[PDB]
């Protein structure tokens, strides 16, 4: 293996590496993660290029642990990189302390992760972004974790393509006293803002978060959301 | 192999670390953060730079990290890397404890960790930490003390410091304002709110944009404290009032 | 045995809304007693205690080492440990010796950091957990102390009565042991506050 | 597209956050001349494959692409001929470590997430290039039914329901894309159908037995089956007879 | 492991990484060294922040109870050589029962340095120290070391920014006069000092070193400064 | 640039860079010369001394290997030190094995084996990175008599009558082919050295700044002091 | 150029030009010739050094009671090579107690001097040898190149100018299986005096001889013992 | 550009033309040509002699990889031995392992995926050499495997490394070989020898021929004197 680092300092002070990593990140499908006060909601775009394509084989919606659930944007396969290391790492947490992993400790296990391809040797960093959700105490968690290994914790946010506008929206239709199924209403209409074509319950993923833990939504259920939305 | 390889711990022709200054730039951009000394306590005050309507507000502090129960820390520059470092100082006390059973001194624990970032600088072909940590700290032998360190592993005691954007302003400031030895904590705070005002140009001053992190004694024990937004806006408008006044009596002179 | 070479007994019993937990005071080799002040428990919380018996270079290393994980712990969470989860790192740190022991049974009795419930459980030399709704005993004299817990223990008990149940039960079972006694401590552990004392033993 | 440093020399990102590498391990594919078509069917998975020997001193039998994977698990490669060998040879090992550590058969799935979970750390580590192979799998699960699977070499896997590898895969897929809105529930005889005819339309070749290979996959039989040449006669005749 | 080769020949037989090793040491700041009769001398430059430097834990540094090194240089490859040192005489002290010698810490300081000018994945330290002190026959003593491992003995020597001009000051006044009594070798070390560091004499620190055992502080300082004024005024 | 190539790699006319450079480094140091007589074998080495503030005695160009072999030392002088301390355990080491004395040659040969053993790759760590920049003249009696041995940084050693190694070498060799016959005598051999080396030293030969060696049958080891030495300068 | 640096490099015409680069080691070293009878085998080597006080560098080296080697280039890579060698017919006569096969010797060197011309830091062994043995199967010549190819010849000379005794050699390599020991010794050295400068001639201080065959160890004949060899060898053209 | 200095390089066509120089190291050496009739395999090599100072069996390209297998090399010789050595090493072990004779398919497998390994990686070079492997045995028949410096294995009839593979490979395919005889394969391999040499730019060669079935009872081994000698004066009648 090369022993060097391929990230280092310019001139200027800034790790190229990291921000070309966030362009890659910046190209791709749109995410939508919302707090609400019951839940969370994490919502994603999967618009295949063919009839061709089987929906039930690859999700981007994952389930970590009971109660903690991850999307992405960026590069699938460095998704599923993290996701395996995402689980191992809440399986020993709960072999040491016998107790659900929280989301916080998670989400700053998984950057550290991160951090250590932007200074080991003979790698790159990670093309991807993750939002990530989570129960516990009674309260609803949503962080996200960017390629650099910096973890910011959020009400609301989106990510990937346009995702300077559906900021904006969040930012226009978000309130404190949002119940989930609201919630899940305007992740809806943030991913339509920036959608080319119609959305069907195939091309879009939604999975929550509540009292009873993470779950995917099953395509009738989305089917049922999206005739409420039109 | 050759080809690509940066040689991050080569000298210049100068005699220069290049990948050290280059850091150094990284830190003159972060977010400001001052530490002052006083006669009762010692304090750290930071800019936060997540200031986004649609953040959320979650566990203790953003910058202001506590390493031991006697000790705590600010950082400017990359934040993982911060991380990483904190993890690490964390983890240099608690081993000291177990060796000795007694505390760590707040001196040995800023060697330690600029050993670590020594070793970066001189050998393994990889990039240096971005980062430059203020502490804080009281201990049985020189009592309340305040440190600064670089990515070099260069370290230094002060009685008053800025590290991150407009630090040397801020230093100048300081220099002009710091009374040596007769100190307290109200004074500090009041100092420390001159100099946020002065250095945080691009905005001006609201208690969101600032934390602020205590280091006292009581009974024996240390208490290391974020101050709450209410005490932090009673500490503004205090320094609105003395400005107005200030003026007002500058408009004085000439009637 | 080499659990019996320093001697040593605890005791956690639990309360209405309290916890208590008593141990003796002698340190010796063998036969010849050289302290009568040797700790045998230690503060893991504000309302969190566990208690170490056998081995005392043992239960030394235990409690430092356990000390060690537990303040890292609550650097990263930001939280106080709950009484369960401190079970689960003790039987997690007993565990990774298992081809190596220490020679150490812990019992743990604290109240719950919010809700305040009181907890009390007992691990053996490598790390099987006990919860118990009544007591816990652990040391050279295990027997005597079950024979004065069985017949001593009523449930809901304010913390007057808990604190005489259990110095009742702790002095006359170390009455009967010789490498145990030389004094007794017990801490009763509430809501509000913690109160320690010492109890008039026989010194012989 | 621009570029700077050695971002176009080894799996680093450019200005624009792609990797170069892993788009030239694609064109790598192209470079063989092959075509591949996979279709699925209600009971049936079918792999069709071009069959070129330019030397009439090659022993055809070892000229295949055709590649039996476990009893029940059949694949295509399409590319770098060395490169596929390599991951067929890793694909056998993890599938028999697999049915070792856990005690059944390794689903279809499973595999091709494996295979290109290896993949990934090519794009990610310096030292070594990407391999220049796309692979196709095909099995029966007894649960879901028939599987037909592709990764590539940028660490991407998906299932189909027909797929397409090498250079004329973008007419393949046009073809299919209509061949399957249309949509009947095939049988066996209709999936070998289609597979055939679309490599034959695709390449403009009126196929003789020996030029194609075929190979299947039934829930009747779920072995992997290798098709002789009077069995592929039999289907050509029937598609001429049309 | 980083296995890359550093320093390296070039085509006229010169080591590039050592010379510019040798720039980062004419970077730092000043320090001068007297062999006195009886004592040894050591002064250095201060750079000195107005009003907000805690000079309370520093201390010119003591690797054992008879010796002290100075440096100029990189002050975190200072600390990595002392900290070194400093365990290998205490490693003597257990193996030899007896006290180092100043030749044999250095040698193993500049045996250290040669080290890290001919391994793998390693940069030179880049740091020239001097250090003084006292044999078990009294006899005072005064080494240099450089980057690149060379270690000798000397009468007066000076390292740092303005080297050459402290060393051709210390080649025209060191003479058997001036080493007579303490203070002359004090009023020697101040002036070489004050021959390249400006602004005065608040930026010196001062050390003086004797048998079987001091740190000046500003007022006596300022007191050797008056006097050199005062005996330079004489000269018309 | 300096790292386009790497330190195993040959140039055009068949030999390695790094060993070509090194040997131009040789071109700088001091100059020693070795004249081999039956009566034992003479090394005399020039101190570069370059302040009149530096302690000429801590100066060591001719070192002791054992009581029968010496050494002298032109180039890189830090670089010499590990050889020497390869050499000393190497000839203690067979004394111990065999409980005899080792043979020059035999010396000579386990030093030249460490000259080549650099490289980046595929070496344990603690390996070189470049080769060393001294070349050594070994001097000895053993059962073949007085001999004396040459080695450069290729790991080439070969066996001489007279030699001379550094700056000055071409004129000192030309000067040393004049002078030298199979019938010298230990004195005359002295004298003619010397009379060399005060022939290329820039600066004037007394008898601080040169350092002179012999090894004799029946007589050990032998650095010669200032009074024999100024004893000796005195027919020059 | 970027192909002429690196080992691992090909060039665009299918070379590696490290090999090439220190393959002209060995044509800048002094020149040996070797040669075999039916009985005997016989290395002659011409000595030099840089000056005249400076002995006549070792040129022929002793490995086992069978076996001899030459040398051309780099010399601490010679003493590898002539340690591993060593080694190897020592192991032989530890583990079979019988000598080693000279053939199965130069496999052995063959695969130790092949691998660093494949792996990315390493260069090539910069050493020409010429190794004379005997064993069951009579004498032996073998070449040895740096790039880890080697030759089983009737006779051969490597080093500089060494063309015109390979042409000497030619010449009169039909005599060579009939001859006696001083006749092909003597063979030897003309073909060696074929590579000196007009004016130089052969003297007992600069060459060097060895010798095996079926009743005799190898043997170095160095200084007077060539004296007798150097006898009756008539003036050159 | 500098796309061309690593194998683990891909150009923008999608080409690691390191490879593809190791392969051109391979179309410089002389031929060798390799005969599978149904009883077996015949192995004819042209050994060009660079001097006479050389023995007869200097530079042998023909190897016995194991009692049954045999190996015939184009290119880099060196290259070559390890290659023979590792191929050995692999015999050896199955052997050891499995308790039989090893397939000459499964040793081709093996032997090309270790040759695979080498186009990989910037910390090594490809192999420059091109071989055939050649077996005979009862169950499996008679087998003929080729190996390119990519890795790639094909089974063929007849085939040829070198220099002139190609006008080789014509008059290869002038012979109906599958109903021949070992024995007539001999003088047809080494007529073939003899029509592809260039006299003018290559001075002299020596003709090297091998052959395994069951002639030899599965034994891999050089051809008789005799029948060589024999097969040499058809061949040079032929060229008149």
């Amino acid at each position: 293996g090369y022993s060097f680092s391929l990230t280092t300092f310019s001139p200027s002070g800034k790790l190229v590496q990291i921000e070309y990593a966030l362009a890659a990140v910046a190209g791709g499908a749109p995410s939508v993660g919302i707090k609400a006060a019951n839940g969370v909601v994490l919502a994603t775009e999967k618009k295949q290029k063919s009839i061709l394509y089987d929906e039930r084989s690859v999700h981007k919606v994952e389930p970590i642990t009971k109660h903690i659930g991850l999307v992405y944007s960026g590069m699938g396969p460095d998704y599923r990189v993290l996701v395996h290391r995402a689980r191992k790492l809440a399986q020993q947490y709960y072999l040491v302390y016998q107790e659900p992993i929280p989301t916080a400790q998670l989400v700053q296990r998984v950057a550290s992760v991160m951090q250590e391809y932007t200074q080991s040797g003979g790698v790159r960093p990670f093309g991807v972004s993750l939002l990530i959700c989570g129960w516990n105490e009674g309260r609803p968690y949503l962080f996200q974790s960017d390629p650099s290994g910096a973890y910011f914790a959020w009400k609301a946010t989106a990510m990937g393509k346009n995702y300077v506008n559906g900021k904006t929206f969040l930012e226009k239709r978000y309130n404190e006293d949002l119940e989930l199924e609201d919630a899940i209403h305007t992740a809806i209409l943030t991913l339509k803002e920036s959608f080319e074509g119609q959305m069907t319950e195939d091309n879009i993923e939604v999975g929550i978060c509540n009292e009873a833990g993470f779950r995917r939504l099953t395509p009738t259920e989305v089917k049922d959301y999206l005739a409420a939305i039109a | 192999s050759r080809r690509y390889d940066s040689r991050t711990t080569i000298f210049s022709p100068e005699g220069r670390l290049y990948q050290v200054e280059y850091a150094m730039e990284a830190i003159g951009h972060a977010g400001t953060c001052l530490g002052i000394l006083a006669n009762d306590g010692v304090l750290l005050a930071a800019e936060r730079r997540n200031i986004h309507k649609l953040l959320d507000e979650v566990f203790f502090s953003e910058k202001i990290y506590k390493l031991n129960e006697d000790m705590a820390c600010s950082v400017a520059g990359i934040t993982s890397d911060a991380n990483v470092l904190t993890n690490e100082l964390r983890l240099i006390a608690q081993r000291y404890l177990l060796q000795y059973q007694e505390p760590i001194p707040c001196e040995q624990l800023v060697t330690a960790l600029c050993d670590i970032k020594q070793a970066y600088t001189q050998f393994g072909g990889k990039r240096p930490f971005g980062v430059s940590l203020l502490y804080i700290g009281w201990d049985k032998h020189y009592g309340f003390q305040l440190y600064q360190s670089d990515p070099s592993g260069n370290y230094g005691g002060w009685k008053a410091t800025c590290i991150g954007n407009n630090s040397a302003a801020a230093v100048s400031m300081l220099k002009q304002d710091y009374k040596e030895g007769e100190m307290t904590l109200k004074s500090a705070l009041a100092l420390a709110i001159k100099v946020l005002n002065k250095t945080m140009d691009v905005s001006k001053l609201s208690a969101e944009k600032v934390e602020i992190a205590t280091l006292t004694r009581e009974n024996g024990k240390t208490v290391i404290r974020v101050l709450k937004q209410k005490e932090v806006e009673q500490l503004i408008k205090k320094h609105e009032e003395e400005e107005a006044k200030a003026e007002r009596e500058k408009k004085e002179k000439e009637q | 045995s080499i659990m019996s070479y320093n001697g040593g007994a605890v005791m956690a019993m639990k309360g209405k809304n309290c916890v208590a937990i008593a141990a003796d005071r002698r340190f010796g080799i063998q036969a010849q007693m050289v302290t009568t002040d040797f700790q045998k428990i230690f503060p893991m919380g504000d309302r969190l205690y566990i208690g170490l018996a056998g081995l005392a270079t043992d239960v030394q290393t235990v409690a430092q080492r356990l000390k060690f994980r537990l303040n890292l712990y609550e650097l990263k969470e930001g939280r106080q440990i709950k009484p369960y989860t401190l079970m689960s790192m003790v039987a997690n740190l007993l565990y990774e010796k298992r081809f190596g022991p220490y020679y150490t049974e812990p019992v743990i009795a604290g109240l719950d950091p919010k809700t305040f419930k009181p907890f009390i459980c007992s691990l053996d030399l490598i790390g099987c957990p006990m919860v118990t709704d009544d007591f816990v005993v652990s040391g050279t004299c295990a027997e005597q102390m079950y024979g004065m817990c069985e017949s001593l223990w009523e449930p809901n008990m304010d913390p007057d009565h808990l604190f005489e149940t259990i110095s009742q039960a702790m002095l006359n079972a170390v009455d009967r042991d010789a490498v145990s006694g030389m004094g007794v401590i017990v801490h009763i552990i509430e809501k509000d506050k913690i109160t320690t004392r010492t109890l008039k033993a026989r010194m012989d | 597209g621009s570029s700077a440093g050695f971002d176009r020399h080894i799996t680093i990102f450019s200005p624009e956050g792609r990797l170069y590498q892993v788009e030239y391990a694609f064109k790598a594919i192209n470079q063989g001349g092959l075509t591949s078509v996979a279709v699925r069917g209600k009971d049936c998975a079918v792999i069709v494959t071009q069959k070129k020997v330019p030397d009439k001193l090659l022993d055809s039998s070892t000229v295949t692409h055709l590649f039996k994977i476990t009893e029940n698990i059949g694949c295509v490669m399409t590319g770098m001929t060395a490169d596929s060998r390599s991951q067929v040879q890793r694909a056998r090992y993890e599938a028999a470590n697999w049915k070792y550590k856990y005690g059944y058969e390794i689903p279809v799935d499973m595999l091709c997430k494996r295979i290109a979970d290896i993949s990934q750390v090519y794009t990610q580590n310096a030292e070594m290039r990407p391999l220049g192979c796309c692979m196709i799998l095909i099995g029966i699960d007894e649960e879901q039914g028939p599987q037909v699977y592709k990764c590539d070499p940028a660490g991407y896997y998906c299932g189909f329901k027909a797929t397409a590898a090498g250079v004329k895969q973008t007419e393949s897929t046009s073809f299919l894309e209509k061949k399957v809105k249309k949509k009947f529930d095939w049988t066996f005889e209709q999936t070998v159908e289609t597979a055939i005819t679309c490599l034959s339309t695709v390449l403009s070749i009126d196929f003789k037995p020996s030029e194609i290979e075929v190979g299947v996959v039934t829930v009747e039989n779920p072995k992997f089956r290798i098709l002789t040449e009077a069995e592929i006669d039999a289907h050509l005749v029937a598609l001429a007879e049309r | 492991s980083y296995d890359r080769a550093i320093t390296v020949f070039s085509p006229d037989g010169h080591l590039f990484q050592v010379e510019y090793a040798q720039e980062a040491v004419k970077k730092g700041s000043t320090a001068v060294g007297v062999r006195g009769r009886d004592i040894v001398v050591l002064g250095v430059e201060k750079k000195s922040v107005a009003k907000l430097q805690d000079e309370r834990t520093v201390r010119i540094c003591a690797l054992d109870d008879n010796v002290c090194m100075a440096f100029a240089g990189l002050t975190a490859d200072a600390r990595i050589v002392i900290n070194r040192a400093r365990v290998e005489c205490q490693s003597h002290r257990l193996t030899v029962e007896d006290p180092v010698t100043v030749e044999y810490i250095t040698r193993y300081i500049a045996s250290l340095k040669q080290r890290y000018t001919q391994s793998n994945g390693r940069r030179p330290f880049g740091i020239s120290a001097l250090i003084v002190g006292f044999d078990f026959d009294g006899t005072p003593r005064l080494y240099q070391t450089d980057p690149s491992g060379t270690y000798h003995a000397w009468k007066a020597n000076a390292i740092g920014r303005g080297a050459k001009s402290v060393r051709e000051f210390l080649e025209k006044n060191y003479t058997d006069e001036a080493i007579e009594t303490d203070d002359l070798t004090i009023k020697l070390v101040i002036k070489a000092l004050l021959e390249v560091v400006q602004s005065g004499g608040k930026n010196i620190e001062l050390a003086v070193m004797r048998r079987d055992q001091k740190i000046l502080n500003p007022e006596e300082i300022e007191k050797y400064v008056a006097e050199i004024e005062k005996e330079k005024e004489e000269n018309e | 640039s300096e790292y386009d190539r790497g330190v195993n790699t040959f140039s055009p006319e068949g030999r390695l860079f790094q060993v070509e450079y090194a040997i131009e480094a040789i071109k700088l140091g001091s100059t020693a010369i070795g004249i081999q007589t039956s009566e034992g074998v003479c090394l005399a080495v020039e101190k570069r001394i370059t302040s009149p503030l530096m302690e000429p005695s801590s100066i060591e160009k001719i070192v002791e290997i054992d009581a029968h072999i010496g050494c002298a030392m032109s180039g890189l002088i830090a670089d010499a030190k590990t050889l020497i301390d390869k050499a000393r355990v190497e000839t203690q080491n067979h004394w111990f094995t065999y409980n005899e004395t080792m043979t020059v040659e035999s010396v000579t040969q386990a030093v030249s084996n460490l000259a080549l053993q650099f490289g980046e790759e595929d070496a344990d760590p603690g390996a070189m990175s470049r080769p060393f920049g001294v070349a050594l003249l070994f001097g000895g009696v053993d059962e073949k008599g007085p001999q004396l041995f040459h080695m450069d940084p290729s790991g080439t050693f070969v066996q001489c009558d007279a030699r001379a190694i550094g700056s000055a070498s071409e004129g000192a060799q030309s000067s040393l082919q004049e002078v030298y016959h199979k019938s010298m005598t230990l004195k005359e051999a002295i004298k003619s050295s010397l009379i060399i080396l005060k022939q290329v030293m820039e600066e004037k030969l007394n008898a601080t700044n040169i350092e002179l060696a012999t090894v004799q049958p029946g007589q050990n080891f032998h650095m010669f002091t200032k009074e024999e030495l100024e004893e000796v300068i005195k027919d020059i | 150029n970027q192909y002429d640096n690196d080992v691992t490099v090909w060039s665009p015409q299918g070379r590696i030009h490290q090999i090439e680069y220190a393959m002209e080691a060995v044509k800048q070293g002094s020149a040996t010739v070797g040669l075999k009878s039916k009985t005997h085998a016989v290395l002659v080597a011409l000595k030099r050094a840089q000056s005249e006080l400076a002995a006549h560098q070792k040129k022929i080296l002793h490995v086992d009671n069978h076996i001899g080697i030459s040398i051309a280039g780099l010399t601490a890579d010679a003493r590898l090579l002539c340690n591993f060698m060593r080694q190897e017919c020592l192991d032989s006569r530890f583990v079979f107690d019988r000598p080693l096969p000279v053939s199965r010797l130069v496999s052995l060197i063959g695969s130790k001097t092949q691998i660093p011309t494949q792996r990315y830091g390493r260069r090539p062994y910069g050493v020409g040898l010429l190794i004379a043995g005997y064993d069951d199967m009579g004498p032996h010549i073998f070449q040895t190149c740096p790039s880890a190819n080697y030759f089983d010849c009737r006779a051969m000379s490597i080093g500089a100018r060494s063309q015109s005794a390979r042409t000497y050699l030619e010449r009169h390599m039909s005599e060579f299986m009939e001859c006696n020991l001083n006749e092909l010794v003597k063979h030897g050295l003309r073909a060696l005096r074929e590579t000196l400068p007009a004016e130089q001639d052969l003297t007992t201080k600069n060459v060097s001889i060895g010798i095996v065959g079926k009743d005799l160890e190898f043997t170095i004949y160095d200084d007077d013992d060539v004296s007798p060899f150097l006898e009756g060898l008539e003036e050159r053209p | 550009t500098g796309y061309d200095l690593s194998a683990s390089t891909f150009s923008p066509d999608g080409r690691v033309f390191q490879v593809e120089y190791a392969m051109k190291a391979v179309e410089n050496s002389s031929t060798a040509i390799g005969i599978r009739c149904k009883d077996g395999v015949v192995f004819g090599v042209e050994k060009l002699v660079l001097s006479k100072l050389y023995e007869e069996g200097s530079n042998k390209r023909l190897f016995n990889v194991d009692r049954h297998v045999g190996m015939a090399v184009a290119g880099l010789l060196a290259d070559a031995r390890s290659l023979a050595d590792i191929a050995r090493e692999e015999a050896s072990n199955f052997r050891s392992n499995f308790g039989y004779n090893i397939p000459l398919k499964h040793l081709a497998d093996r032997v090309a995926m270790y040759v695979h390994a080498y186009t990989l990686y910037s910390a090594v070079r490809p192999f420059g050499c091109s071989f055939m492997l050649g077996s005979y045995s009862v169950n499996d028949g008679a087998q003929l495997y080729m190996i390119d410096p990519s890795g790639v294995s094909y089974g063929y009839w007849g085939c040829a490394i070198g220099k002139a593979r190609q006008a080789a490979k014509t008059e290869i395919e002038k012979l109906q070989m599958k109903e021949m005889t070992c024995r007539d394969i001999v003088k047809e391999v080494a007529k073939i020898i003899y029509i592809v040499h260039d006299e003018v730019k290559d001075k002299a060669f020596e003709l090297e021929l091998s052959w395994v079935g069951e002639l030899t009872n599965g034994r891999h081994e050089i051809v008789p004197k005799d029948i060589r000698e024999e097969a040499e004066k058809y061949a040079k009648e032929s060229l008149k």
